[PDB]
């Protein structure tokens, strides 16, 4: 089964992706 | 035979359909007296059903697994009675109608009031022109050769491209 | 009588008469020659 | 540009609620934005493309993560035919206790069952455990981050590509053919030989051991010695149990044909060989154009050289290179057209030539996949024609294309449109007439009077591919044919076993019902094409509006003068053709679903007999199969299909609500909103609050779009609920 | 504000001016036609875009053309 | 109670005679739902001859209405002052049309 | 004509109120039944919406024959109450009872 | 803390908190008179 | 309503083929057809149809014939009127066939 640690790792990677997505969106906005 | 089918005169499902239809009609007929008009009407329906099934049996019609006639329309003459000959009749009739309509419209295009002749038909001219429909293909050929069938593009309006 | 004939010559009256005649002959053909699934007779 | 939307001064100064709506609807039309240059347009599109690819990879990573975390993929792998694959868990505080229990059947917690075919595909490509799926999810999450970074970077001043880079046709085509397609296909072959084939033979090959586990005992010696037949020797036997070593062979490249006997899907060796040959073809193709090394073709020269000497095509293809290069709309139209064809081909080939293990046994998944891909294909085709029309309005230059094929289409648009109209009218008249004749004769209890044309041409095609049922002794159905003697050498035995196997979908048996429904489908295709083609060809102008190009692709009308001009724009042709696309794809999917439901139910004869008249469709397809769907909840309880019952009613409601926008038009609503404004201004304690954007009725075009969106969403949701619920509640 | 253009096919019939509900158009002297006048649209700020002027114009094709553009309170016909 | 009311019969052509339902009473036809039999029985109609006479009178009244329309358009057309007689029209339509109609029907 | 704005604005509001409540009853019920929450529905077996005014009128009409219409021997219509009228084994008319479903449909 | 708690934690954040703040932010952005 | 009223009580109208009620099944279908046909008029506008008619008039002119009564798409108001008339005919006739088949079965 997927461990809690693996889930938390996936969530951290998602957080990174989200900040990069906000950055790209603001950049495209300009 | 063609398409893995069988003749309706050799189809057990076809004959089963005939028997079932006749049986339901006769069950309905059995509720009345023999001389009642409902009984006579039902027995005439029985005769017409039997005549139809027999006519389909004696024909060249093919039958699928369902026991219903299927039509062959790939161009074979052995089944030409199903699409080719009726198609010939339809083309002849429809060409007649269209040719006489076009001829009448073109004839009244030079009348005093062309628009009036479209909503109020000049019946004598119309009947005369309609009687000429039977040679519509020959007339069409002559109109095509004499450059009266097809107009030029320079004479037809178009929109900006 | 000329005016009445011209009224009978109008498009809707003639279409009604012509379609009634055409429907009549189709109906009669099917009354005397019923159930023609192709020209087999 | 001081208020939203900053890309449009005209919209930003509108004082009504319209300003908001239009801003949202014009955000992605970057060509129309204030101060846009061509170079900035290409750069912004490039960055947006990186964003879109990031979204796709996030979606795939999420599917992998939810299956790994909450699915039953290991249980499904251990027992494919008796497990229902899980999509994700449900957590919904609105559920009652009965609902939780109903949605937790076969499990300990409420779940949705997946109908996307992901389990079958992942199983076929070698996935076996939750850990592997989780690793895939993590990789795709990181790749999405990389794509977002790339999108940001290529907007920085030192990394913005120039217009010349975006207009380098030969190099982009070379790389996309040889690298994006050919090398990707080669790498996929490598995956299949190293990973998927061993997995199918009960052998684990992963990142832990792939460097020291050769995919063939003979190694790469045969490949380098040209003794390649060694890779075809010893295929999996007819008794091979998939995922186990019993009956397994060692061939990695084959041309067996047909299906694996147990999975009833394509051989993995056959698919590996397919992708290897594909890789060769595409890598070779990607060397055609001249980039930096002297050799190769120039596309402009190719185009300019192809003019028939007689002159029946006029100037030929001269002018098309600049037209295509300088028009993003024509490029997009070509892309959407080819993608639509490819999506339809995906739908048609996946059901017949099953590529994934056990997929043909998951009936609901089959129906969902076919319907999904056919609807997407319809949307893509409509888009292709819409962007063709946009190209004609915005990008077409008559002088650059003078007397070429593109201009000559415009020159004979009247003949094209009139003949398409004749074809549409002929198909409609005769198909509807035959259906009605059959309906009438069956209603009067005389089914033997039906007109039932046998689809002889298609049956002949099936026979030519080897189908024996129709008694045509032609080509591959003929023992003595040259085609048979040639084909028996490679693939013909397996193909003949599959095609003459009635348990497969390889060339389903057809009859008169198939004939009539196919002519209906042709009607739908021709009418949809007629609307789209007339919209594109009249986009620039018509007799009724000779200067239409000055008004743009989309505009409401030209007023009530000249007899009335509602729905005159090319956008309006797109809008009308959306209805016909939906109707056509509906006919297609109804046909697919009903034929398969009768096959799966063990009674093909019901379709064969009742599909020949409309009442048969209404009664034996829709009415009969509505039953489990409409009983998902009732006065006595609910089951796990209740969500589909609710979605069915939801779709009906959305569709009907779309009718309101489509039928009632703007003036009524604007007058009503005037009284609403009066009421709010005159109501104490509520007039303390005021709008800062004047309420107005939706615009003419906006209402057409909103009605169309409601119609389309309702159509899709209703049919999806029906197909899923009917298939899953029956089987 | 909407755009209203007069093309030189105008015959100075004054019908568009009489049709206008918001007084956008007026007749001005001109030597290009027999009537000695042409239409003009000096007050496009008050044009609602009803296109009654186009409905009234007798030439083929139209001599007055209304192209709808940036919406204002005046062009939206708002009493509020 | 057991016989289904039927007042429309179809001709035997192209198989449509199936529409002549077995409605009872040695009769085949279409089951009609406009309530004619109930109304006729309530009126006291017991024979088809009474129905024939009512139909003949209906034809006579139809011709009379048609002649009256022709007469009051082409031969004797009332002046506008005649039409603007709301008081007299109400008096006649209440007392004569509705009142005498009710009295005679009660008779 | 001089207060058309008031008339139309108030009628518009009445229409929104009626539509939202009357049709939202049905939508609420569909959602509750789908979620496996029958006890949360608007129904006779649940949260009830009894048409008490209609029922009061029905009772009054049922009691009318002897008291407020003393010379009437039976009710004007059996739909208001009374026995079942049977003809040939089929029901001609019997009392038509009004509950929550009748409330919802009358408001529709 | 366990991952099995995440739905009941995350679903209200995704379906209630996030749309409310996103809608408030978009409302504030569309009501702003000078954005650039 | 969708299950216990429409789906359930439509059984008679959809199972009527081959009986005296088959006219009701046919009219049920034809009314559905006319109702759907009305949506073409209700959802579209005459500018499109006039432009299509231009291409068709071209084909007739290309063969040297065309009416002097020039073909025109229906007016805006006539488009609405036709759409609504077919909508009402289709919907009401569908309910008509459905009610009549159901009630003839249950009576
Ligand atoms: C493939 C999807 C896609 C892409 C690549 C784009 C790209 C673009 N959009 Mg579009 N848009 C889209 C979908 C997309 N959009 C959708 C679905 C809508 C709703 C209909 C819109 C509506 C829209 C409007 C109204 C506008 C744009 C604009 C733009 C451009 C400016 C960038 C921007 O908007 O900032 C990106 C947005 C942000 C940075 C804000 C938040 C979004 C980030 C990326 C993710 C959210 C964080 C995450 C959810 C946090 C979770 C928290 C939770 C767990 C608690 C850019 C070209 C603007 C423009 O100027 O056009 C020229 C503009 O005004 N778009
Ligand atoms: C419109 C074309 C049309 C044509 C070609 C015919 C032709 C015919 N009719 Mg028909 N008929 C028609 C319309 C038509 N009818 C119409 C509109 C009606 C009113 C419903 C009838 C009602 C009718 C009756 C009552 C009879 C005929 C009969 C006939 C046959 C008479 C042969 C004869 O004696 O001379 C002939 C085949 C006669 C017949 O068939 O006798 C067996 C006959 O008795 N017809
Ligand atoms: C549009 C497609 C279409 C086609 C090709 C047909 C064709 C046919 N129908 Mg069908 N039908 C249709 C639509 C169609 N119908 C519709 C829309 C309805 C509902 C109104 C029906 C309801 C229907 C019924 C109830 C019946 C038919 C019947 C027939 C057959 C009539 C044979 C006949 O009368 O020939 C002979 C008549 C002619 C050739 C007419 C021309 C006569 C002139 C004088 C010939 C001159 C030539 C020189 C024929 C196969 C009948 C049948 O027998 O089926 C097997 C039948 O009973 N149709
Ligand atoms: C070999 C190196 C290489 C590679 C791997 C790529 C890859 C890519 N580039 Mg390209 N690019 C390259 C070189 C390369 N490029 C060069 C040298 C230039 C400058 C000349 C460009 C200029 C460029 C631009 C301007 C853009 C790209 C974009 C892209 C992306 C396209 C979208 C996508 O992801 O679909 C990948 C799809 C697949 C892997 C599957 C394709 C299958 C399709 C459906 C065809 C299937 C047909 C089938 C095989 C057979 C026909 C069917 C028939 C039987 C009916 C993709 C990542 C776009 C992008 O989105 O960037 C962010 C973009 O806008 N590139
Ligand atoms: C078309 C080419 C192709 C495709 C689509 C696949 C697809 C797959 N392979 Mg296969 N494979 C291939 C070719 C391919 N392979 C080739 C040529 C070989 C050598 C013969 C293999 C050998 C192989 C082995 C041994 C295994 C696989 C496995 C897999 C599966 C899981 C892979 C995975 O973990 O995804 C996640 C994605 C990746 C791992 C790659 C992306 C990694 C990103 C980019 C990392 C980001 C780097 C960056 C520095 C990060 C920091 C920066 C950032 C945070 C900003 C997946 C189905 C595995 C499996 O489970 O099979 C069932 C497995 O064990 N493959
Ligand atoms: C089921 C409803 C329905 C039907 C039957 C039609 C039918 C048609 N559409 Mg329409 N359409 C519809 C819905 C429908 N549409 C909707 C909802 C929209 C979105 C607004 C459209 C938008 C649309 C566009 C944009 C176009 C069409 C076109 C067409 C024609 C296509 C060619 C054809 O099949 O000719 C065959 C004719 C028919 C099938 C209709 C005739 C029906 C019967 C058989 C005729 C019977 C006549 C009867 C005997 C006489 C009356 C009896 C009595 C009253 C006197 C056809 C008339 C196209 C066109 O004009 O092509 C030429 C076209 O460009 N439609
Ligand atoms: C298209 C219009 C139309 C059609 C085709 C029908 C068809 C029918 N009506 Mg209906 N009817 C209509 C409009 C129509 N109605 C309207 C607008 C009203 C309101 C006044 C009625 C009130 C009505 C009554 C009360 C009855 C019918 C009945 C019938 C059926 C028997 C026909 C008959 O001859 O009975 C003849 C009618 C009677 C024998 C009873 C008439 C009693 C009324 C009160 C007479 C009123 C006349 C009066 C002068 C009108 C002026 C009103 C005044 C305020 C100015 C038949 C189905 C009868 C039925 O259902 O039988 C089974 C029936 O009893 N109709
Ligand atoms: C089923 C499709 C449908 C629906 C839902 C509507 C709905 C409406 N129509 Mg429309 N109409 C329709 C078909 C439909 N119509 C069609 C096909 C036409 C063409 C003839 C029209 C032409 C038309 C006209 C001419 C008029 C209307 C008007 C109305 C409104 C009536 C007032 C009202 O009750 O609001 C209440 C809202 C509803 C009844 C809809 C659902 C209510 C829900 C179930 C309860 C409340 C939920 C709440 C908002 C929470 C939402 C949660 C969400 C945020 C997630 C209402 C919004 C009228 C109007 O605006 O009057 C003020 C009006 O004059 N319509
Ligand atoms: C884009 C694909 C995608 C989709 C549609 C979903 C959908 C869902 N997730 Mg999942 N999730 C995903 C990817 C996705 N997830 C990935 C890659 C991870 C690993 C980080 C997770 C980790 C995760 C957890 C731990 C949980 C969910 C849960 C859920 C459910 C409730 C929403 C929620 O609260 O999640 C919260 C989601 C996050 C905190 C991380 C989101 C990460 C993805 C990549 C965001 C995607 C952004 C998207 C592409 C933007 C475009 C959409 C927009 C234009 C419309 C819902 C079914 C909950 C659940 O299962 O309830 C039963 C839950 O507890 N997800
Ligand atoms: C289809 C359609 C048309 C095209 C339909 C037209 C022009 C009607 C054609 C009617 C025919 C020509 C009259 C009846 C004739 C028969 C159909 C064929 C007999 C031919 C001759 C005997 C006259 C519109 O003009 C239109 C206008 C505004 C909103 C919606 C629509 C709309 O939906
Ligand atoms: S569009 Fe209307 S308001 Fe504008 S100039 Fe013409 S008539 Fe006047
Ligand atoms: S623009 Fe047209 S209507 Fe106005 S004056 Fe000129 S010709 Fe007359």
């Amino acid at each position: 089964m997927i461990t809690d640690f693996q889930v938390y790792i996936a969530l951290m990677a998602a957080l990174l992706a989200s900040v990069l997505a906000i950055r790209l969106g603001a950049t495209l906005y300009q | 035979e063609i398409g893995g089918l069988t003749k309706c005169s050799e189809s057990a499902a076809f004959t089963k359909r005939l028997n079932a239809s006749v049986k339901k009609l006769e069950q309905r007929a059995s509720q009345y007296e023999a001389d009642s008009p409902p009984a006579l009407a039902l027995k005439q329906q029985v005769e017409r059903t039997q005549a139809r099934f027999d006519k389909y049996s004696r024909s060249e019609l093919l039958c699928g697994a369902d026991g219903l006639p299927h039509l062959v329309a790939d161009g074979r003459w052995s089944h030409a009675a199903e699409f080719i000959l009726p198609g010939f009749g339809f083309i002849y009739i429809s060409g007649w109608i269209g040719w006489v309509g076009r001829k009448y419209l073109r004839a009244v295009s030079t009348s005093a009031n062309p628009s009036e002749s479209e909503i109020i038909i000049n019946v004598p001219l119309a009947l005369k022109i309609m009687t000429t429909g039977y040679i519509w293909p020959i007339s069409a050929w002559q109109e095509l050769i004499s450059n009266d069938l097809v107009a030029v593009s320079e004479e037809i309006t178009v929109s900006p491209r | 009588m000329n005016d009445f004939q011209k009224y009978l010559s109008t498009a809707p009256v003639l279409l009604t008469l012509w379609m009634t005649f055409t429907a009549g002959f189709i109906i009669e053909v099917n009354r005397f020659f019923p159930d023609m699934l192709g020209l087999y007779f | 540009a001081t208020k939203f939307p900053k890309f449009s001064q005209a919209l930003a100064q509108d004082p009504a609620t319209r300003r908001i709506w239009y801003g949202i609807a014009t955000a992605h039309d970057l060509e129309a934005h204030d101060g846009m240059t061509e170079e900035n347009l290409y750069q912004k599109i490039f960055a947006s493309h990186f964003g879109h690819l990031a979204i796709i990879f996030l979606w795939t990573s999420g599917n992998l993560f939810h299956v790994a975390w909450q699915g039953n993929f290991e249980k499904w792998v251990s027992n494919p035919l008796k497990t229902r694959p899980i999509a994700h868990s449900i957590w919904d505080p609105h559920f009652g206790e009965s609902a939780l229990k109903a949605f937790s059947k076969g499990n300990t917690y409420p779940v949705n069952i997946t109908f996307s075919g992901l389990y079958q595909w992942w199983y076929t490509i070698g996935f076996r455990t939750n850990q592997e799926l989780y690793k895939g999810s993590i990789g795709l999450l990181l790749l999405a981050s990389v794509l977002l970074i790339a999108g940001w970077l290529h907007l920085q001043p030192k990394f913005r590509p120039s217009l010349s880079w975006f207009k380098n046709n030969e190099s982009r085509l070379n790389h996309h053919l040889s690298g994006l397609l050919g090398f990707s296909s080669l790498a996929w072959t490598g995956h299949l030989v190293h990973v998927a084939i061993p997995a199918s033979r009960g052998v684990h090959v992963g990142w832990d051991n792939f460097l020291t586990t050769p995919p063939h005992p003979a190694g790469l010696t045969p490949f380098f010695t040209g003794n390649w037949t060694v890779y075809a020797e010893n295929p999996d036997s007819a008794t091979h149990v998939f995922n186990t070593s019993e009956g397994s062979g060692t061939a990695i490249l084959t041309f067996l044909g047909g299906f694996h006997p147990q999975t009833q899907s394509l051989w993995l060796s056959d698919m590996a060989h397919h992708h290897l040959a594909i890789a060769v073809v595409f890598i070779v193709a990607g060397h055609m154009y001249r980039t930096n090394f002297g050799i190769g073709h120039n596309m402009k020269e190719i185009l300019d050289a192809h003019r028939p000497p007689g002159g029946r095509l006029g100037a030929g293809h001269v002018g098309l290179f600049e037209t295509i290069t300088n028009s993003l709309h024509m490029q997009l139209g070509l892309a959407l057209a080819c993608l639509g064809v490819a999506t339809s081909l995906t739908a048609q080939h996946m059901y017949a030539l099953t590529p994934y293990a056990y997929l043909s046994k998951d009936f609901t998944t089959e129906a969902a996949l076919y319907t999904h891909h056919q609807y997407i294909a319809g949307f893509l085709m409509v888009g292709a024609f819409a962007h063709g029309a946009i190209f004609f309005v915005r990008d077409y230059d008559p002088e650059l294309n003078k007397n070429n094929v593109l201009a000559r289409m415009l020159e004979h648009k009247e003949a094209i449109i009139s003949h398409l109209s004749w074809a549409s009218l002929f198909l409609g008249f005769h198909t509807l007439g035959l259906y009605i004749h059959n309906d009438t004769v069956v209603a009067f209890g005389q089914p033997e009077k039906q007109i039932l044309f046998e689809p002889l041409f298609a049956e002949y095609i099936q026979a030519a591919s080897g189908k024996a049922v129709y008694q045509f002794n032609v080509l591959l159905a003929s023992s003595t044919s040259p085609a048979t003697a040639a084909g028996n050498q490679v693939w013909l035995p397996g193909w003949l076993e599959a095609i003459n196997n009635p348990k497969t979908d390889l060339f389903l048996k057809i009859g008169p019902g198939d004939f009539l429904v196919h002519h209906a489908i042709a009607l739908g295709l021709h009418v949809t094409a007629l609307i789209l083609v007339k919209g594109a060809l009249d986009a620039r102008g018509s007799k009724l509006m000779p200067d239409k190009k000055d008004f743009g692709y989309s505009f409401p009308c030209d007023g009530p003068g000249r007899g009335g001009t509602c729905d005159i724009s090319a956008w309006d042709a797109f809008y009308l053709a959306m209805f016909w696309m939906l109707n056509t794809i509906g006919w297609v999917t109804f046909y697919w679903h009903w034929k398969h439901m009768t096959i799966w139910g063990g009674n093909p004869g019901q379709f064969d007999e009742s599909s020949n008249y409309i009442m048969g469709w209404l009664r034996d397809y829709l009415w009969l199969n509505s039953s489990p769907l409409i009983n998902g909840y009732n006065p006595f309880g609910m089951n796990n299909l209740s969500v589909w019952s609710w979605m069915f009613l939801f779709g009906h409601l959305i569709w009907a609500t779309g009718f309101m926008f489509l039928i009632s038009w703007r003036g009524y609503w604007q007058e009503l909103i005037e009284t609403l404004v009066w009421a709010h201004e005159r109501t104490p304690l509520a007039n303390l609050i005021r709008w800062r954007d004047k309420p107005v009725a939706l615009s003419i075009v906006q209402a057409r779009l909103v009605g169309l969106v409601h119609f389309s969403v309702g159509y899709i949701l209703t049919y999806a609920a029906f197909v899923i619920a009917s298939t899953s509640g029956k089987f | 504000s909407h755009t209203v253009k007069i093309y030189d096919t105008c015959i100075g019939c004054t019908q568009c001016v009489r049709a206008c509900p918001t007084d956008v158009l007026e007749m001005v002297p001109w030597d290009g036609c027999k009537s000695g006048q042409i239409a003009s649209s000096p007050r496009v700020e008050d044009c609602v875009g009803c296109k009654r002027c186009e409905t009234a114009c007798p030439t083929d094709f139209l001599s007055v053309r209304v192209y709808l553009g940036a919406e204002t309170t005046r062009s939206l016909g708002l009493a509020y | 109670i057991s016989i289904k009311q039927s007042s429309q019969v179809v001709w035997p052509i192209v198989g449509q005679e199936i529409l002549n339902a077995d409605v009872g009473g040695n009769f085949q036809g279409i089951q009609t739902t406009s309530g004619w039999f109930q109304m006729w029985r309530a009126e006291g109609i017991t024979s088809e001859v009474e129905l024939y006479w009512t139909a003949i009178g209906g034809l006579a009244m139809s011709a009379i209405m048609l002649f009256a329309g022709w007469f009051h358009y082409h031969k004797a057309a009332p002046k506008l002052e005649w039409f603007q007689n709301a008081e007299s029209m109400m008096n006649h339509h209440l007392a004569g049309l509705l009142g005498l109609g009710c009295l005679s029907w009660s008779g | 004509l001089r207060h058309r704005d008031a008339i139309i604005s108030h009628l518009n509001w009445v229409c929104i109120f009626l539509g939202c409540h009357a049709f939202g009853f049905y939508i609420h019920n569909d959602t509750m039944r789908a979620l496996g929450r029958p006890q949360d529905m608007f129904s006779d077996k649940a949260i009830q919406l009894q048409p008490i005014f209609a029922q009061w009128i029905q009772n009054i009409h049922l009691l009318a024959p002897g008291t407020t219409a003393p010379n009437a021997l039976a009710t004007t219509s059996y739909a208001f109450g009374g026995d079942v009228i049977e003809v040939g084994g089929k029901i001609a008319m019997m009392p038509i009872k009004l509950g929550t479903a009748d409330f919802m449909v009358h408001h529709i | 803390m366990a991952a099995s708690f995440l739905p009941s934690i995350l679903v209200p954040l995704v379906g209630l908190i996030f749309p409310a703040f996103s809608m408030a932010l978009f409302f504030l952005y569309v009501q702003t008179d000078d954005i650039a | 309503w969708l299950r216990d009223f429409l789906w359930s009580q439509a059984s008679q109208v959809i199972q009527s083929y081959g009986s005296a009620s088959s006219a009701y099944g046919l009219i049920f279908l034809g009314a559905h057809f006319i109702w759907a046909f009305s949506l073409m008029f209700l959802f579209s506008g005459r500018g499109y149809w006039q432009e299509l008619i231009e291409s068709i008039v071209w084909a007739h002119n290309k063969l040297n014939f065309a009416p002097t009564i020039q073909p025109r798409a229906l007016s805006i108001t006539q488009g609405r009127a036709v759409g609504l008339a077919h909508y009402l005919l289709g919907g009401i006739g569908t309910t008509w066939a459905f009610f009549l088949a159901r009630a003839i079965s249950i009576t």
